[PDB]
């Protein structure tokens, strides 16, 4: 591999801030680096090349340095939508050559998740497995517990949570956690709660019902 | 304007083969350099192959290079990546691009990108079930309902809300693997709540790999 | 192993010779555009004509076409076909004037 | 009849040609001397890298002797041998500095 | 030093053949231009060949080409000019040169010459007669005396005096054809006349064609 | 013939006089010139080369000019050893190049020729011929009548001239002639005489004697 080291690996930034990702060529002159921008699953677009140049309709709030082997991308003015993951490539011999890359975040003022709680559906009763979903609506940041119990007994490796990729306009995430399990185990218990604990949120917040209310 | 359209991913069992297609419109594949570039979920880029067809002069990237053999046929204006003796490594999102000396040897145009799961697994098709507004669904005036997406494979699914016209307060969770081997996910959206009663909500799911189309209509309860 | 002295002369001496030049000079105001191949194999004339007041010089002529690659940094590239002169015969004439 | 582009690129690519060096070059302060022939032929780095930033130059060499005549005007003449640098082998190699 | 030795002129009926040769030395003939270039009686200089070893390069006039060919051997560092197929406007003197870069082309040494008669006419010796000094050689203090050399065949004759040491008031008369085609000359010199008596004279004549050499000694008469 | 056009053919000039042949080369450019310089009955000796320069030991009164085609080799001070015929050369080309040539020859103060006549040899008549030589001595200018008388009865086409070529210090002639008969017709005369006339000898001179006397 020709190599590039991209650091850092991945950042936080308050949109407005001068946020500068930077790479590192291997032993030739070769100022074919580009620099590409990726949004979550979705193809790489272009941004600049040759270290300097700025591929067509690209925002003029990119810029980019060819000095010796250090190179920078450079967000003057971090906005909103500039949440991806941005790679580099010193291109001037071969392709094998890509950066690791750059997870760009916003950092924001602090976000509460509003809970919801979701019991299973008639019909996948009626197939007999039972879904119960949680939801943690946009908040910030992303890390957040979220705790199941039954009867207040905690349940653990019948759950799995899924995570938002960061909101492109208000930067915000958003949680499912979603317990799982045969009818015949609904039905020998009553209470099914949902503990959200969340760093902007004084207090453990709990959302639950009685099955089947209603 | 120039677009690449890539197609032919989907299922293979480990051993087997697939032809991914990168169909180019607006500009010759013949006068430029066309890439492949793969990404495994969660890791960054991998070039894999690379065809210039003015100079007959093809490359391949290590670990790939025997097995796959990149190609083009400039009358369809389409380029090509046969790949045989596919590996569990293998899976992931196929990208085509295009490479120029206009643009100092940069990556200026990659299509969509087709996904390659190399696994023995089955496919099987979702079950949808709505995840309906209650009083545990409402805060304030808003009031959030759903559609969850359980035990499919492989990747991926589509979920739309009322055909399209539901765009705003939707959001589609990222795909989990169950301990089954299987995926599965929600797509929750957030309305009024004075809606609920005048105005119907229908996700639409579709997992084109298990020919599974549904529409599932998403109303209160008693 | 040593060249015989009129196989140095006959092999030196004023006639068309695979040589190379750069396309920038053989296209004039052609600065819009980069090539590659940046040069070409062109037959011209060389050598010398033992003397300092005798040059090599072209008599007769004749176009050849070559497949190149006409890059316009920033906008794009394609293939086109590019013909150059190419010297057929050689003759030693007076230097000019 | 068209060069295809492989052919014209595989053709003018940094190589070894057969060129026509002036021997007051290859020889310095030898100008109490005239040579028959004036120029010699010499395998010699041409061509191009297809790039601004790269210029093409020797990396292995090998000398090779010719019979020259010795002119040395108004005194006399005589037939030596002189040696001459051929290049064997060529490289793109970065412009200097 | 350098000199060019001719040898090899003759006489020769027309039709046949001769072989002139150019003898070098104190240069290489290798290193130059080798010239055959003659002279018919009275008139002027026509080049008739040449030859530089170092290129392997000859050349013929017009008229000559065909019948005569240069040739050299530089280890005995010798030119030569083989002529057969002999006209009479051959006949000439045969003069070798050289010509080089060095001095722009010029022809800067010469040998001798030898002379080349092409006729059907019989070598023939001369006839040495004293012209002796009388009162009618006579004029102030000085009278003229000689030798006659009459009807010979082909040229050309050597007349000294005293074998050398009398070159003081000699005139060598150019030869004469007769209307028999022989030639015929005098050559004279004029002395004190208080020497006659006291002082020997004798020519020494040499017609090296005819192998005739004589040493004929004048006195006055009675 | 890569023409070179000598003039003039020949020449005469006091001794100390500005003498100038002149050349007139073919088509090209072509500085290869040369002079050549011809002493009677002996090898060219080279003078002057690529119309300027100047043969090694070669005496400074030659030089030469090159100018378009107009080639003019010139004796500043002519010399009574400069007698001879002087050849150019264009062999820049080629060799097949000689100018037609041009005898120089001196003039000088009138020389009067010292007349000497010689009867026949003894044993030449024991042969059968009779040979009577004249001798006109070292003279000036070459032209002059000798006329032969038998008992003053002209002769015709019994005899023959000589001239020896002018003499290089002193730039004089001088001429045998030579009447030739039988045995038998040398003993039915008389008297032989040899008739010189000259330009500078108002008294057509005549040298005889009688046969045989003594």
């Amino acid at each position: 591999d020709i190599q590039m080291t991209q650091s850092p690996s991945s950042l936080s930034a308050s949109v407005g801030d001068r946020v500068t990702i930077t790479c590192r060529a291997s032993q030739s002159y070769a100022y074919a680096v580009a620099w590409y921008q990726q949004k979550p699953g979705k193809a790489p677009k272009l941004l600049i090349y040759d270290a300097s140049y700025l591929y067509s309709g690209v925002p003029s709030r990119f810029s980019g340095s060819g000095s010796g082997t250090d190179f920078t991308l450079t967000i003057s003015s971090l906005q909103p939508e500039d949440f991806a993951t941005y790679y580099c490539q010193q291109a001037y011999s071969s392709p094998d050559t890509f950066g690791q890359g750059t997870k760009v975040e916003i950092k924001r003022t602090v976000a509460a998740p509003s809970v919801f709680i979701f019991p299973p559906s008639d019909e996948q009763l009626k197939s007999g497995t039972a879904s119960v979903v949680c939801l943690l609506n946009n908040f910030y940041p992303r890390e957040a517990k979220v705790q199941w119990k039954v009867d207040n007994a905690l349940q653990s490796g019948n759950s799995q949570e899924s995570v938002t990729e960061q909101d492109s306009k208000d930067s915000t995430y958003s949680l499912s956690s979603t317990l799982t399990l045969s009818k015949a185990d609904y039905e020998k218990h009553k209470v099914y709660a949902c503990e959200v604990t969340h760093q902007g949120l004084s207090s453990p917040v709990t959302k639950s019902f009685n099955r089947g209310e209603c | 304007e120039v677009q690449l359209v890539e197609s032919g991913g989907g299922l293979v069992q480990p051993g087997g083969s697939l032809r991914l297609s990168c169909a180019a419109s607006g500009f010759a594949i013949y006068d430029y350099d066309i890439h492949w570039v793969r990404q495994a979920p969660g890791k960054g880029l991998e070039w894999v192959a690379d065809i210039a067809p003015y100079a007959g002069a093809t490359a391949y990237a290590d670990s790939v290079k025997g097995r796959f053999t990149i190609s083009a046929d400039t009358s369809k204006n389409t380029a090509y990546l046969q790949m045989n003796s596919l590996r569990a490594e293998d899976t992931a999102v196929y990208y085509c691009s295009r490479s120029s000396y206009a643009y100092y040897a940069a990556m200026d145009y990659w299509g969509q990108g087709t996904l390659v799961t190399v696994s023995s697994a089955s496919t099987k098709g979702p079950s949808v079930f709505p995840l309906a507004p209650s009083s545990k669904s409402t805060s304030g005036g808003t009031a959030a309902l759903g559609c969850l997406v359980k035990d499919y494979f492989p990747e991926p699914v589509t979920v739309s809300w009322n055909s399209g016209a539901l765009t705003s307060g939707v959001h589609t969770f990222p795909a989990v693997l169950q301990s089954s081997g299987l995926y599965s996910l929600s797509s929750v959206v957030t309305v009024p709540s004075s809606s609920l009663g005048t105005q119907t909500y229908i996700c639409n799911v579709n997992h084109k790999p298990s020919n599974t189309k549904v529409d599932k209509k998403v109303e209160p309860k008693s | 192993e040593v060249v015989k002295f009129m196989d140095v002369y006959q092999r030196s001496y004023c006639h068309p010779i695979e040589t190379l030049v750069d396309i920038f000079q053989e296209y004039p105001d052609e600065i819009e555009y980069i090539f590659k191949p940046s040069c070409v194999p062109l037959m011209r004339c060389g050598g010398c004509c033992n003397d300092e007041g005798l040059e090599c010089v072209p008599t007769e002529e004749s176009n050849i076409t070559m497949q190149i690659m006409r890059i316009k940094p920033h906008q794009g590239q394609h293939i086109g076909e590019m013909s150059f002169l190419q010297h057929n015969k050689c003759e030693c004439r007076p230097k000019k004037d």
